[PDB]
C-alpha cells in the first residue's frame, strides 16, 4: 500500500510539486502537499494541542479543505458529545480562517 | 313606536355566555322569586355583583336583558350621566335612585360605568369626585336593611376601581364574561345574522373558525362590512343618487362568501394581545409513537382529578409539575395540548420570548398575573417553553460570572410554590438544553418528574408520516414505510418540511398548468400528490441533529439513569 | 362685490385623496340619503367617525366640502370656541347643538378639534374638562338612531383621545388621511396653480417628483413663494411701493420655472421624519442577472396571493418571510423594491440604523408601533436591513460573553409570532454576516428560508453595466463587453463608482473647455462621453470585496448545500 505522499504512478495534474506524480495523504490521493498549524483547544478546562493540515491549490474543486468541516472534526475527535461546544467551533473556524490568509501568492511552504 | 316595541332585547340574544348567564340568573332572580328559601337554609343573599371584561363583551347587553327577564323592579345609572352633572346636583341624584328602589318592590339598581364615578383615589385630584365615591359607599353600607335590593356594576377592568369597593357586602362577588371560544363565536354570528337575507354557499362554521381574536362587538362589525361590501359589490351600478330604489333590486340582494372572505380580510381585532384560555383541539391521533409517554402523563394529570377518594385513602400528594427534555423537535408541545384535551381542561401557553421580554424589561411582577389567570380558569395546564432561554442569553455553561439564577425563573419559583391543592393548575416545562436548566427548579414539589423525549424510530416515523398527511390529498402508489425506512434520524419537524416542500411543487406545477393552458382559448391535470413530487422533495433534506447531539443526549440520559441504582 | 361664492370647495378641490373621499361619501352620505337600504339588509349604520392625519393635510378641508356639497343639514363646532366660553355656558352651546340639529334631518355634525375637548382623562388637570368629557359622552350615547344624525371629528393623532370615546356606539370608524405620493403632490400643484399665469416652460411634473416630504400645506406655501419671487424678479425696479401700480407690468407677470426652482430651494418640508409608506418605482429592469432569484421571490409572494385556492385544496401554510445572505453591495434591496412594487404592494423599510437606535435608547417598543404601520398598509413587504447589526455591535465574533440573544430581535420575534395569516405582510430580511445571526429567527414560521445572492459574472456585469448608463449620453463607440471582461472581481457598487468617475470627468472637460473658450472669445466640445474618459476612470478602480472575504460565503453555502445528501433517493416501483 502507499504510506504517505509518495511519487504513485498517478500523474500529477498542475501539482507545484514538479515530480509530475500525485501524493497519497489520509486515504486519498492529492496533488500538492498541505501546509501545517498550530491549533490550541481549551474547553471545558482540558487543554489540547492539535496540528491542521490545509489544502488550498488543487485542480477539482470537490477536494479543497473546506474549514466547517475541519473544524467541527477537530472538535468532535477531542470534545465528543460536550454540551454546547459550538463556541468552540465558532472560535476555532475564526482563528484557522484568520491564520490562512494568503495576503501574497508566495506563502506556500507544503510540510515534507 | 311599533318596531321598538317588539325589538327589546332579552334572553335569547346573548351569545356565547352560558355559565356567565346562569350565574347571573343565579344570584338575581333567586334570593327575589322566593326570598323565603335563602331564610330556610340561613344563607345571606348577595349584595353586589361585578361584571368584568374587556371592551364589547355584552356587559351592558346583560344589563338589557336582564331587565326584560325579572319583572320586579329596575333603575338604571349611567356612570357619564351621572358626572356631567352640576355638582351637588349629582350628589342629590344617586339618593333618590337609591330611596325610589328602596320604595318599591325588589329592585334592581345597575351602575353601567362604575370605573366612571369611582376610580383609584390617589391617581385622582379632586373634591368633587371624592364625595361622590363616599356617597356610593354610604348608600351602598346603608342599604344593609334587607329591602331584597341587589346593585350591579360594570366595568372595563377591576383594577381601575376604589378597592373600598370591593369589600365585602360592597361588590364582594364577580362575574367574568371573557373571550368567547370557537363556539361561542359561532353562536354570535347566528345570533346577528338573524334577520339579514344570505346565500346557501356561506357556512358560518369557517368564519367562526377563522375569525380568532375577536369579540362580540367586532363580530357585528365584521357582519356589517360583509353587507356593506355586499352592497357595493353588485347594486352600486344601478342607484346613483337623488332617486329612489326599486323593490326589484331590494328584495333581490343577498351576501355571499367571498363578501365574508373580504369582510374578514379588512379588519383588525381588538383583543389580539391577549392570552388565549381555551381547550385545545389537538388529540391523542396527531401523535406517532411515544406510548410509554402517553400513559406516564395520563396517570399524572387525570389520576388525581377523577379518582381524589383514592390520593386520600392512600395520602399521596399529587405531582405539580413535569419538564420534558430531548432534541430539538419531537412534539413535546403537542403532548402538553393533547393531555390538556383529553382531561378537557383549559390551557395557557408561555414562550421563550415572552420570558426573555420580561427579563429585559425588568418587569417580573407580570408573572403574578399570568398564574392568576390560570387560577380563575381551572382546571388547567401550564406550559412553559424554553426555560433554558435566560440562561443561554446570559452566555451559557461557564460563561461569566453567574450561577444559574435570575430574575424571572425566581419569580416563577415564588409563585408556583404557592399554589393550592385544591385547584387542578398542572404546570409543564420544556427545554432542550437539561445542562443548564436551574437546578432549584427540579427540586420536588415544584417540577419533580423528568421525561426524555427520544428522536423517532421506524414504526413512530410511520405514524408521523401518516398523521402529517391526512389533511391533502395523495395518490394511492405512496410508499411512506419505504421513506420511513430510509430516512433514520430525521426530527419531527424534517418530515414535516419534507412534506411541506412535495405540497409546494405541487401547487407550482398546478399553477404552471393552468397557465399554460389558459393561452389556447384566445387561439384538473394534478388532482392528488403523486410520487416522482416526494423523490423530488426528499433532494431538499437534511438532518436537523447530528449524531453528536444523540451522543449528548444520551451521555445525559445514562447519567441519570446509572444514578439511579436500585434493584 | 362679495364674489365668494365663486371660491367655494368642492370634491374636485381636494386632490391626493381619492379613496378616503370614496370611503367618507359611503359611510356619511349613502347612511342618511337611503335609509331604507340598510333597513332591508337590517345593518346599523355608523354613529361616528374620526379622522386622522398629520398637521396640514386636508381634514378641515373636507368639512367644508360636506358641508356645502350634501344638502342635508350641517352644524360646525369648533374645538376651541367651545371651550373659550364661561363654564356652564359651554355645556349650554353643546346640548344646544345637539338638541337644534336633531330637530332637523339629517343633521351630519362636525367637531373641529376634540383633541381641545376631551383630552387624556389623566391630562385633564382640571376638574370642568371631565364634566365637559362627560356631557359628551351622554349626548352621544343618546343618539337611538333618531332622525339619522351622524357626528364626525378630526384629529391630529389617534392616542389624545380620551379611550372612552373610542368604544362601540361612538367614533369607531376612523379614516387615516395620510402623506401624499407623487401623483398626489402633482394633482395638488395643478389644482393649485389653476389661478395664476404660468410660463411655458413650467413642468410641472418635475417639481412634484423633487419635492419629498411636502404636504398639501407646504405645496401651497411654495407656489406662494414662487409668485413671490416672480413679482421681485423684475417688476422690483418697476413697482415704485406709491399711488398704484401700472396695469401693463401688472397683468403681464408670468412665473419661470427658475422660480419654482428657486422656491422649492428655499423649501422646509413638515414630514421628512416621517415613515414613507409607497408603491416602489424600481422594476425588474433595474436589475442585471440574477434570474433565478426573481423566480423564487414571485413564487414565495405572488403565488398565495393570486391562487387562494390552490393553498386551501392542498392544505399547506404559506411562508411568511426570507433571509437574503451574500457579499455587500449586489442587490439584497434592488430585489425587495422589485417584488414589491411588480405585485402593487406598499414597502416599508427599516434601515441599521434604526435598529440600532432602539438599542440604544432602550426603547424597543416602538417595534410594536412598526407592525401596526405594515397592518393598516395590507398588503404590505416589511424588509429589515442589516439584522447583524446589533450583533455586530457586540464584539461580533467575540462578544461580551453574551449569548446570541438581545433586546429589539426578541420584541421583533414576539410581534412576528402574533400576526394574523390572513393579512398578506411578508417580512425580508438582510445580512451580510450569516454566521452570527441569532439561530432563534431560522426556526420554522420564521424567517426560515434562506437565499443566497452571489458576486455577478461576466455576463451580469454586462447587464449592468448597461442598465446604469441609461442616464449619462455615451457615445455608441466604447465596448462595455471588454470592460466586463477586465473587471472580474467587482459589485455593482464598483461598476456604479466607475460610471460616475467617468461622468464627473466628462463634466469637469466640458466646464474648462467652456470657460476657456469663452475666455478666448473676450477678447458643445464635448455633448457626450467618449473612450479616453473611461480609460482614465479605470485608474481609480478598486475592488470592494477582498479574495480573502469571499472563502466565508462560499464555504457556508457548500456546507449547507452538503447537508442535503439525498439526492438518490429511487422508489422501488
Ligand atoms: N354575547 C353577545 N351576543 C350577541 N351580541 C353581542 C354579544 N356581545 C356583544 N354583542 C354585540 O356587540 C355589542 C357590544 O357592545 P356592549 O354590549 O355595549 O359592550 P361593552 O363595550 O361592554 N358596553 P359598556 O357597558 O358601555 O362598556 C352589543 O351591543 C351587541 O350588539
Ligand atoms: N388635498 C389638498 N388639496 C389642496 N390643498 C390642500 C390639500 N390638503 C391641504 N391643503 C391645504 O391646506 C389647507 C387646509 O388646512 P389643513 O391641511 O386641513 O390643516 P389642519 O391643521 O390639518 N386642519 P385643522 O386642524 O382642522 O385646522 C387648505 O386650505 C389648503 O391650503
Ligand atoms: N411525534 C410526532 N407526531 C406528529 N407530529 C410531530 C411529532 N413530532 C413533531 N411533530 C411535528 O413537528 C411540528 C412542531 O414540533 P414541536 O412539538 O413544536 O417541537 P418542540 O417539541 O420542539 O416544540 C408539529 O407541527 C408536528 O406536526
Ligand atoms: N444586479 C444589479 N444590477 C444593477 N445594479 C446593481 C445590482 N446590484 C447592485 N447594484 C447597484 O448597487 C446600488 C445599490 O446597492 P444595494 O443593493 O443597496 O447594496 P446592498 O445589497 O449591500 O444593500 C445601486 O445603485 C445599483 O446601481
Amino acid at each position: 500500500v502507499y504510506l504517505d505522499g509518495d511519487r504513485t504512478n498517478s500523474r500529477s495534474t498542475g501539482g507545484k510539486c514538479g515530480c509530475g506524480f500525485k501524493h497519497f495523504w489520509d486515504g486519498k490521493e492529492y496533488d500538492n502537499l498541505p501546509e501545517a498549524f498550530p491549533i490550541t483547544l481549551e474547553w471545558g478546562g482540558r487543554v489540547v494541542r492539535e496540528t491542521v493540515y490545509w489544502f488550498q491549490y488543487e485542480s477539482d474543486s470537490s477536494l479543497n479543505s473546506n474549514v466547517y468541516d475541519v473544524a467541527m472534526k477537530l472538535v468532535t475527535k477531542h470534545f465528543p458529545g460536550e454540551f454546547g461546544s459550538e463556541i468552540l467551533v465558532q472560535k476555532v473556524v475564526h482563528t484557522i480562517l484568520h491564520q490562512t490568509a494568503k495576503k501574497n501568492p508566495d506563502d506556500y511552504t507544503p510540510v515534507n | 313606536d311599533e318596531e321598538e316595541s317588539l325589538n327589546e332585547v332579552g334572553y335569547d340574544d346573548i351569545g356565547g355566555c352560558r355559565k356567565q348567564l346562569a350565574q347571573i340568573k343565579e344570584m338575581v332572580e333567586l334570593p327575589l322569586r322566593h326570598p323565603a328559601l335563602f331564610k330556610a337554609i340561613g344563607v345571606k343573599p348577595p349584595r353586589g355583583i361585578l361584571l368584568y371584561g374587556p371592551p364589547g363583551t355584552g356587559k351592558t347587553l346583560i344589563a338589557r336583558a336582564v331587565a326584560n327577564e325579572t319583572g320586579a323592579f329596575f333603575f338604571l345609572i349611567n356612570g357619564p350621566e351621572i358626572m356631567s352633572k352640576l355638582a351637588g346636583e349629582s350628589e342629590s341624584n344617586l339618593r333618590k335612585a337609591f330611596e325610589e328602589a328602596e320604595k318599591n318592590a325588589p329592585a334592581i339598581i345597575f351602575i353601567d360605568e362604575l370605573d366612571a364615578i369611582a376610580p383609584k383615589r390617589e391617581k385622582t385630584h379632586g373634591e368633587v369626585e371624592r364625595r361622590i365615591v363616599s356617597q356610593l359607599l354610604t348608600l351602598m353600607d346603608g342599604l344593609k336593611q334587607r329591602a331584597h335590593v341587589i346593585v350591579m356594576a360594570a366595568t372595563n377592568r377591576p383594577n381601575s376601581i376604589d378597592p373600598a369597593l370591593r369589600r365585602f357586602g360592597r361588590f364582594d362577588r364577580e362575574v367574568d364574561i371573557g373571550i368567547p371560544d370557537a363556539t361561542g363565536r359561532l353562536e354570535i354570528l347566528q345570533i346577528h345574522t338573524k334577520n339579514m337575507k344570505l346565500a346557501d354557499d356561506v357556512d358560518l362554521e369557517q368564519v367562526a373558525n377563522e375569525t380568532h381574536g375577536h369579540v362580540g362587538a367586532d363580530l357585528a362589525a365584521l357582519c356589517s362590512e360583509a353587507a356593506l361590501q355586499a352592497i357595493r359589490k353588485k347594486m352600486d351600478l344601478i342607484d346613483l343618487e337623488d332617486e329612489t330604489i326599486d323593490a326589484e333590486v331590494m328584495n333581490s340582494l343577498a351576501v355571499t362568501m367571498d363578501d365574508f372572505r373580504w369582510a374578514l380580510s379588512q379588519s383588525n381585532p381588538s383583543a389580539l394581545r391577549e392570552t388565549v384560555v381555551e381547550v385545545p383541539q389537538v388529540t391523542w391521533e396527531d401523535i406517532g409513537g411515544l406510548e410509554d409517554v402517553k400513559r406516564e402523563l395520563q396517570e399524572l394529570v387525570q389520576y388525581p382529578v377523577e379518582h381524589p377518594d383514592k390520593f386520600l385513602k392512600f395520602g399521596m400528594t399529587p405531582s405539580k409539575g413535569v419538564l420534558f427534555y430531548g432534541p430539538p423537535g419531537c412534539g413535546k408541545t403537542l403532548l402538553a395540548k393533547a393531555i390538556a384535551n383529553e382531561c378537557q381542561a383549559n390551557f395557557i401557553s408561555i414562550k421563550g420570548p415572552e420570558l426573555l421580554t420580561m427579563w429585559f424589561g425588568e418587569s417580573e411582577a407580570n408573572v403574578r398575573e399570568i398564574f392568576d389567570k390560570a387560577r380563575q380558569a381551572a382546571p388547567c395546564v401550564l406550559f412553559f417553553d424554553e426555560l433554558d432561554s435566560i440562561a443561554k442569553a446570559r452566555g451559557g455553561n461557564i460563561g461569566d460570572g453567574g450561577g444559574a439564577a435570575d430574575r424571572v425563573i425566581n419569580q416563577i419559583l415564588t409563585e408556583m410554590d404557592g399554589m393550592s391543592t385544591k385547584k387542578n393548575v398542572f404546570i409543564i416545562g420544556a427545554t432542550n438544553r437539561p445542562d443548564i436548566i436551574d437546578p432549584a427548579i427540579l427540586r420536588p414539589g415544584r417540577l419533580d418528574q423528568l421525561i426524555y423525549i427520544p428522536l423517532p424510530d421506524e414504526k413512530s416515523r410511520v405514524a408521523i408520516l401518516k398523521a402529517n398527511l391526512r389533511k391533502s390529498p395523495v395518490a394511492k402508489d405512496v410508499d411512506l414505510e419505504f421513506l420511513a425506512k430510509m430516512t433514520n434520524g430525521f426530527s419531527g419537524a424534517d418530515l414535516t418540511e419534507i412534506c411541506q416542500r412535495a405540497c409546494k411543487l405541487a401547487i407550482r406545477e398546478s399553477i404552471e398548468s393552468e397557465i399554460r393552458r389558459e393561452r389556447e382559448r384566445q387561439t384538473d391535470p394534478v388532482p392528488e400528490i403523486r410520487r416522482d413530487h416526494f423523490e423530488e422533495a426528499m433532494r431538499f433534506a437534511r438532518r436537523s441533529v447530528s449524531d453528536n447531539d444523540i451522543r449528548k443526549y444520551e451521555m445525559f440520559a445514562q447519567t441519570l439513569q446509572q444514578s439511579r441504582g436500585f434493584g
